[PDB]
RNA sequence: CGAGGGCGCACCACCGGCCCGUCUCGCCCGCCGCGCCGGGGAGGUGGAGCACGAGCGCACGUGUUAGGACCCGAAAGAUGG
RNA sequence: CGACCUGGGUAUAGGGGCGAAAGACUAAUCGAACCAUCUAGUAGCUGGUUCCCUCCGAAGUUUCCCUCAGGAUAGCUGGC
RNA sequence: CUCAACCUAUUCUCAAACUUUAAAUGGGUAAGAAGCCCGGCUCGCUGGCGUGGAGCCGGGCGUGGAAUGCGAGUGCCUAGUGGGCCACUUUUGGUAAGCAGAACUGGCGCUGCGGGAUGAACCGAACGCCGGGUUAAGGCGCCCGAUGCCGACGCUCAUCA
RNA sequence: AGUUUGACUGGGGCGGUACACCUGUCAAACGGUAACGCAGGUGUCCUAAGGCGAGCUCAGGGAGGACAGAAACCUCCCGUGGAGCAGAAGGGCAAAAGCUCGCUUGAUCUUGAUUUUCAGUACGAAUACAGACCGUGAAAGCGGGGCCUCACGAUCCUUCUGACCUUUUGGGUUUUAAGCAGGAGGUGUCAGAAAAGUUACCACAGGGAUAACUGGCUUGUGGCGGCCAAGCGUUCAUAGCGACGUCGCUUUUUGAUCCUUCGAUGUCGGCUCUUCCUAUCAUUGUGAAGCAGAAUUCACCAAGCGUUGGAUUGUUCACCCA
RNA sequence: GUCUACGGCCAUACCACCCUGAACGCGCCCGAUCUCGUCUGAUCUCGGAAGCUAAGCAGGGUCGGGCCUGGUUAGUACUUGGAUGGGAGACCGCCUGGGAAUACCGGGUGCUGUAGGCUU
């Protein structure tokens, strides 16, 4: 007998899509090959964002995704997102892009190319720059999401700022005793 | 079945040493505390105000806040399998300067100024502490006397 | 009994609520039904609009 | 406990320390028209007999004394309510205590 | 290959800033209604907030709950015969 | 030979009847009959709960509860 | 003259709720790059002062400032459980208990296997299905594997060994 | 008619509160740590016993002084606190925190942070700040209750106080009502139902988590022995006894416990019948004596054999007759 | 070599008794008009400078008490971890590390900061 503990063995981790959709399978196939053949660890991480849930792929905006390309000594990279680029209507300006994703909405896929921009997917990603090379890998806000509003800390305990499920909003519903110090207390 | 008071079993820890009894020396007002220095909560029983609570006598943490007449410590606490940094305010008659850190630093301060010398004039120097190394080989001199030879003491009834 | 986060859910099923029942499976029926009534009542009223006043 | 009849305390209207009147507070009559007050007739309207619980099961023997201060500077006659611990023997404004006299034999 | 240097995703810690409530202080501004009128500032503090959106619909799984509620089981209570 | 025994006909029906009184009797049922329904009544309590292999793997402790054969809560577990 | 009280210096014996003194085991912190050292700037706080303190901005320092070992950080959802029991040691009540109640670690519960004839908890050791070798604790007259050694030195006779 | 008739608990009931709190101890030198563990305390009290400043020194003892004495008052000396600080205890405290005076109301109005219990929820209590308005002192400062560790209470409802505040439903005025913020009226089963019994006429779901009867552990108590030998025995410790002490054994007493049994192990006594034990009443063989004989007593090997008939009582026991 | 004022550590500094003290100083001392307090100019407050180191104070002394620090007590008491060690138990021994406290016997008896004086 040996004196380990098998309760982290088994590492956790997504080593394939759980998705059945083909073309995500054959991008993957050509990713999983770009990765081990080669020394970019470029390849590795677009390949392991492949596999990753919609939800730790959220969508990135147009305007975060030109205030990201907008940083000094960016221009003429490729900007390349494991996910869906979404237009953002807030902005007015749409400079030139060469992007790179797995997904582009109708209305920021007709933005981008009316701006003289050019829209690439994963297999053109790959004949374009095998190794990743002048390109900024961007990701959308990963915590952009309702349900960390209600994760954290319990909503009745000292200095805690996370939402309570209630069924509707209003003076009736969840605002009295232990959020008040006139009903009870407050904390 | 315990009681939950605050100075519950602290007859001995709070009470004064013998014969160090009456008025406070008045060093222990005049030291200086800083943000972020380490200091040892006490917690004397002369002075009843801004005491410690008996959890964190013998306890050591770190000053971040400094008012007239206590500090803010973060000194840390095990509640069970968890350990927490509690922030305590204590009047400075139950702190003092830890040596630990005071210690450290005056290391800290050879060892900056030794490897600057050592730079100046050319050789290497040990820096790093090690651990009390296997004795040497040595001689051990008779000096012309032979060495005493000893003999169990029979046994017989003391008292 | 309440387990750990969630919401306080209210349902409105303490009042024998099976016995009054109403399912669909009439819908694609009705619909058949009515649209003959507004086939039937176009033809009947031939020149005047379909919809009515 | 004893307390005098006046004090100078902080009045909240007039931002500063004031002379206060100090006297006892009493709860007031019940309206009849407070609406818990409404809620409760109507409840017990009808059948049913009593429809809300009826405590009897005292255990206090004392209450917490509610002093009403009263500003007595005459443009402001602000009242506050201040509360003191809880007191068996409560009196207003009584004879002061001596030290140095004889306790009458 | 590469010492160094640079732009820095997401995210984390922290410091600022903005919106609503409420306190403290204080000085200005607006007019078809000069008012018991309207607006603005600084400093604390309360909010399930902002700070270049992530949601909606459908499906599946798990967990909790109301329903006969995993299955079988009272002593009883009521209505009408 | 009697407050005697007994047939038949009648009357009293369920929280009601009837009782020389035993809570007796009221269709083998009586300290509240029987039948159907509400009703698959409720149960923190007892009993049961159906194929295989692989991997991980506990707790009987804290706090609060008309809480002490039960829950909530933290802890310990697994999965992602 | 004697016996007392009292005082003084001694003397016998003690304390879970006494103590001058005072361990072992034990608890906290530190052993650097978030550090050190140079300059400078901001403040409505502080002020004899270019003060004090805090913050901010640049620059230089790597011998990475004990040993040993190990890859870490972080989030969501969550079942079962919430009757425990036993052993060494510490320990409370009790005459005591296979009694009742705590502390610490390990175990049984959830665990098979070798040994203790037998046995939840002892001793050894933890387990995929096998072959060879060797052991642990325990054993080697026979049951029953192994002393069928020309084993060593003594002790002991029991008519309940 | 409907309903209720707490909980803990070496079974339940009765008794207590170990049900909300506080001190010392247990507790094994951080902290935490249980038993209907030990010794106690709490539901108050205080316009001062709160806050400042000043000036003093306390308990006790010695020596003196009219009435005066063991204690009345005055004086000196010693006095580490051996006093006092409201109360239980512990800690703390001497030109203090104690005593006496003087002036006072910081026991006032506010927002957050933190500690304690802890889930790191609440209440309660507490600590350090910050903003007002004050008190005291020459001032530094100290004070937002009591030297510290306890002295206390949610939602709903009611009551009072505050904003020339908000709403009061088509608009306006005024009552009224509702609201916002802060106190109070209380839940002591103290995180907070509104609650009397009885059942042997009883019922159901369960419980060997839990009593009554066997068994098991234990052996205080009961019973039976041993060691020492101060004494008893005219005399003489030990023929026969055995005080003060002390070591055991037994499970035919009674307790202690609650491990097995609550989908059931038929619960006293007697009758009948068998067997077993020996700590032997008799009988066989013996040793001892305060054994002359007779009788009796102590002890050994020893359970082969026997140990009865009756009155009263359900009795086991008990007592008497023979 | 000392002192005064303000101190830090707070007996190696305290307590009892004895001896010495030059110069400044610190005091004792004289007085009560003013300031201010008293039953009392005793204390406190104020105004002084005849006298005195008697006292405080400083230094020294005592087979002094205390205090401080060593030795002994003693590798003893106690103790971490270990054993299928001993013993009926009570307890005890050993292995592995740590390790006290009285009695008894020695030594010591304030160091020092800032500012200002005296000492031929
Ligand atoms: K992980
Ligand atoms: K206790
Ligand atoms: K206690
Ligand atoms: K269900
Ligand atoms: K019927
Ligand atoms: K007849
Ligand atoms: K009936
Ligand atoms: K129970
Ligand atoms: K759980
Ligand atoms: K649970
Ligand atoms: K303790
Ligand atoms: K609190
Ligand atoms: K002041
Ligand atoms: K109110
Ligand atoms: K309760
Ligand atoms: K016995
Ligand atoms: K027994
Ligand atoms: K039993
Ligand atoms: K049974
Ligand atoms: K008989
Ligand atoms: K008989
Ligand atoms: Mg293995
Ligand atoms: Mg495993
Ligand atoms: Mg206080
Ligand atoms: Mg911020
Ligand atoms: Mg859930
Ligand atoms: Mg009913
Ligand atoms: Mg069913
Ligand atoms: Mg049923
Ligand atoms: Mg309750
Ligand atoms: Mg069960
Ligand atoms: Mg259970
Ligand atoms: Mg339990
Ligand atoms: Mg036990
Ligand atoms: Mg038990
Ligand atoms: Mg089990
Ligand atoms: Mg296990
Ligand atoms: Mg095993
Ligand atoms: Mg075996
Ligand atoms: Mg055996
Ligand atoms: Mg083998
Ligand atoms: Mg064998
Ligand atoms: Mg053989
Ligand atoms: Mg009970
Ligand atoms: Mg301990
Ligand atoms: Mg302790
Ligand atoms: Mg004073
Ligand atoms: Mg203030
Ligand atoms: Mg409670
Ligand atoms: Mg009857
Ligand atoms: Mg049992
Ligand atoms: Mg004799
Ligand atoms: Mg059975
Ligand atoms: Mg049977
Ligand atoms: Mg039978
Ligand atoms: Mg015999
Ligand atoms: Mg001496
Ligand atoms: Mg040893
Ligand atoms: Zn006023």
């Amino acid at each position: 007998g040996v004196d380990i503990r098998h309760n982290k063995d088994r590492k956790v981790r997504r080593k394939e899509p759980k998705s059945q959709d083909i073309y995500l399978r054959l991008l993957v196939k050509l990713y999983r090959f770009l990765a081990r053949r080669t020394n970019s660890t470029f390849n590795q991480v677009v390949l392991k964002r492949l596999f990753m849930s919609r939800t730790n792929r959220p969508p990135l905006s147009l305007s975060r995704m030109i205030r990201k390309m907008k940083l000094p000594g960016r221009e003429n990279k490729t900007a390349v997102v494991v996910g869906t680029i979404t237009d953002d209507v807030r902005v007015q300006e749409v400079p030139k892009l060469k992007v790179c994703a797995l997904r582009v909405t109708s209305r920021a896929r007709s933005r981008i190319l009316r701006a003289g921009g050019k829209i690439l997917t994963f297999d053109q990603l790959a004949l374009d720059s095998p190794k990743g090379c002048g390109t900024v890998l961007l990701s959308g806000p990963r915590k952009g999401r309702e349900v960390y509003r209600h994760f954290g800390k319990a909503p009745g305990t000292p200095h805690s700022h996370t939402k309570p499920y209630v069924r509707s909003k209003g003076r009736k519903f969840e605002r009295a005793r232990g959020r008040r110090a006139s009903r009870g207390y407050k904390n | 079945t315990n009681t939950k008071g605050k100075r519950r079993g602290t007859r001995y820890m709070f009470s004064r040493p013998f014969r160090k009894h009456g008025v406070v020396p008045l060093a222990t007002y005049m030291r200086i505390y800083k943000k972020g220095d380490i200091v040892d909560i006490k917690g004397m029983g002369t002075v009843q105000k801004g005491m410690p609570h008996k959890c964190y006598h013998g306890k050591t943490g770190r000053v971040y806040n400094v008012t007239q007449h206590a500090v803010g410590i973060v000194v840390n606490k095990q509640v069970k399998g968890k350990i927490l940094a509690k922030r305590i305010n204590v009047r400075i008659e139950h702190i003092k300067h830890s040596k630990s850190r005071d210690s450290f630093l005056k290391r800290v301060k050879e060892n900056d100024q030794k490897k600057k010398e050592a730079k100046e004039k050319g050789t290497w120097v040990q820096l790093k502490r090690q651990p009390a190394p296997p004795r040497e080989a040595h001689f051990v001199r008779t000096n012309g006397k032979e060495p005493e030879l000893l003999e169990p003491i029979p046994y017989e009834f003391m008292a | 009994a309440p387990s750990r986060n969630g919401m306080v859910l209210k349902p409105h099923f303490h009042k024998d609520w099976q016995r009054r029942v109403a399912t669909w499976f009439n819908q694609p029926a009705r619909k058949i039904r009515r649209r003959k009534a507004r086939q039937a009542k176009a033809r009947r009223i031939a020149p005047r609009p379909a919809s009515g006043p | 406990v004893n307390v005098p009849k006046t004090r100078r305390t902080f009045c909240k209207k007039c931002g500063k320390h004031q002379p206060h009147k100090v006297t006892q507070y009493k709860k007031g009559k019940d309206s009849l028209y407070a609406q818990g007050k409404r809620r409760y007739d109507r409840k017990q309207s009808g059948y049913g007999g009593q429809t809300k619980p009826i405590f009897r099961k005292k255990a206090k023997t004392t209450k917490k004394i509610v002093l009403r201060l009263e500003c007595v500077e005459p443009n402001c006659r602000s009242k506050r309510m201040l509360a003191i611990k809880r007191c068996k023997h409560f009196e207003l404004g009584g004879d002061k205590k001596r030290k140095g006299q004889v306790i009458q034999f």
